[PDB]
């Protein structure tokens, strides 16, 4: 589920790493250096976005049962709505 | 028509519809807020012919035809007003 | 009784109309005594027709109002029986359709 | 009162969604917490190029041109 | 409770992982890698322990929830189907007042005794 943003964000900050620690000794690091930067921001926001997401599935439980409520009284609502209307049109 | 076979059902049906029709433009939908004639005609149209209809039906129904006529007294009553 | 529109409404109110149908007096004519069945267990004669001719017994032919509203057997007098203002030529109180 | 063949009442308070469902939700300290403006003002608000990386996390859920444009100190 | 405190923890270890990448690195760049890896297991335990649990929080549910949106359209089309039934309760007993209306009407016009045994008490 939200374990999978995290794995990919670690994947690719272990990729970038290796691509910058591979050819780090040809070039300057001027580069190497924002892309470390870019990389953990990019970690930052993906952690963020899982403790936000974990913050809002806390209450699931809640949301789903509250949901579920409302679907069954609609649901309920509707169905004698429309037996009304058949027995109407049927008469 | 003072007969009986398949109106009362049908016409309760439409009669129902119809003032619920009327009671949804009238509370509903229509220029009485924001939160015309022909609509107006055909709602007194549709009132007044629903009270006459009911009236009339009424008075028809008091006035049918009662228990008489049996089979054996109006095949006896034909036949001496056929001999006369 | 879902969908209702304009044409809706006149199709109802025509069906209705032909379905069930300034004074307006309606004639309210009580069972009668004189019949067949639970009556007075009598065939018809020229008593019964006599008195649901002359007098208001809807017995055979109609019980007749006031005003001059002959309700006979056959008499399709232009009475105002209906609740408007119309005292039209009326169907006879038999109206065999 | 009830005479012969008369029909059966319905029950006193069944299952109904005709009641003030809003409250059973408990969407109150959401309103509160948000300030349909309090809803739209959340949509790319947090709290009251690496900008344009970002902005895409709030809004869906070369490189030589973008590093000679970082030249920061400490502060 | 552990599930806020586990994502408040690992918010807080990515803002120092980013604070300390933007400083000079002059140590190896893995920080941030190791960090991520962290943050991967920290989630994964998580998941392990509402799964373990028994929440009422399944994959499916979760991943349509935190699809961009919220309850808002479902609190708007609840207080739109509330307004709707408000109506048509209005228009229902201003229906049944002009049937009221009418037996009275039929009844003081061709028979009152049927009409009022059947509007008084069915």
């Amino acid at each position: 589920r939200l374990s999978t943003l995290i794995e990919f964000l670690l994947h690719r900050a272990y990729s970038e790493l290796m691509v910058l620690t591979d050819l780090l000794p040809r070039k300057s690091d001027v580069e190497r250096k924002i892309e470390i930067v870019q990389f953990a921001s990019r970690t930052r926001q993906l952690f963020v976005r899982l403790l936000a997401l974990v913050k809002w599935a806390n209450d699931a439980g809640k949301v789903e049962k509250c949901a579920m409520i409302s679907s069954f009284l609609d649901q309920q609502a509707i169905l004698f709505v429309d037996t009304a209307d058949r027995l109407a049109s049927l008469a | 028509m003072a007969d009986r076979l398949t109106q009362l059902q049908d016409a309760v049906n439409s009669l129902a519809d119809q003032f619920c029709n009327a009671i949804g433009v009238l509370q509903q939908c229509g220029p009485p807020a924001s939160f015309a004639n022909p609509t107006e005609e055909y709602a007194q149209l549709f009132a007044a012919l629903i009270a006459r209809t009911a009236k009339d039906i009424d008075v028809l129904i008091d006035s049918l035809p009662s228990e008489e006529s049996t089979a054996a007294l109006q095949a006896a009553s034909l036949y001496k007003l056929e001999e006369e | 009784l879902s969908r209702n529109e304009i044409i809706q409404s006149y199709l109802s109110r025509q069906s209705s109309l032909l379905s069930s149908s300034a004074r307006q007096p309606h004639v309210l004519l009580p069972l009668p005594t004189p019949t067949d069945l639970p009556g007075l267990t009598r065939e018809v004669t020229q008593d019964d027709l006599d008195r649901i001719q002359a007098q208001q017994w809807p017995g055979v032919n109609g019980c007749e109002d006031t005003q001059g509203n002959w309700y006979d057997w056959t008499q399709c007098i232009s009475l105002d029986p209906h609740g408007d203002d119309g005292r039209l030529n009326i169907l006879p109180y038999v109206c065999l359709d | 009162g009830p005479f012969y063949l008369m029909r059966e009442l319905p029950g006193s308070t069944e299952l109904t969604g005709s009641t003030n469902l809003i409250t059973h939700y408990n969407l109150e300290q959401a309103y509160n917490k948000f300030c349909d403006l309090p809803g739209m003002i959340d949509l790319p608000g947090s709290h009251d190029l690496r900008s344009l990386i970002e902005k895409p996390p709030i809004l869906g859920g070369g490189t030589m041109l973008s590093g000679f444009r970082l030249h920061t100190g400490p502060l | 409770h552990l599930e806020e405190h586990l994502e408040k923890f690992v918010e807080n270890i990515r803002q120092l992982g980013i604070i300390v990448s933007d400083f000079q690195p002059s140590s190896q760049a893995g920080l941030s890698q190791k960090l991520n890896f962290i943050v991967t297991g920290l989630q994964d335990i998580d998941k392990c322990r509402q799964q373990l649990h028994d929440i009422t929080v399944p994959l499916e549910v979760f991943e349509y929830i935190d699809q961009g949106r919220n309850p808002q359209l479902y609190t708007k089309e609840c207080l739109e189907r509330a307004l709707a039934k408000n109506e048509q309760v209005k228009g229902k007993i201003d229906t049944m007042k002009k049937f009221k209306s009418l037996l009275i009407q039929e009844l003081s016009k061709v028979f009152p005794e049927d009409m009022a045994k059947y509007r008084s008490i069915r």
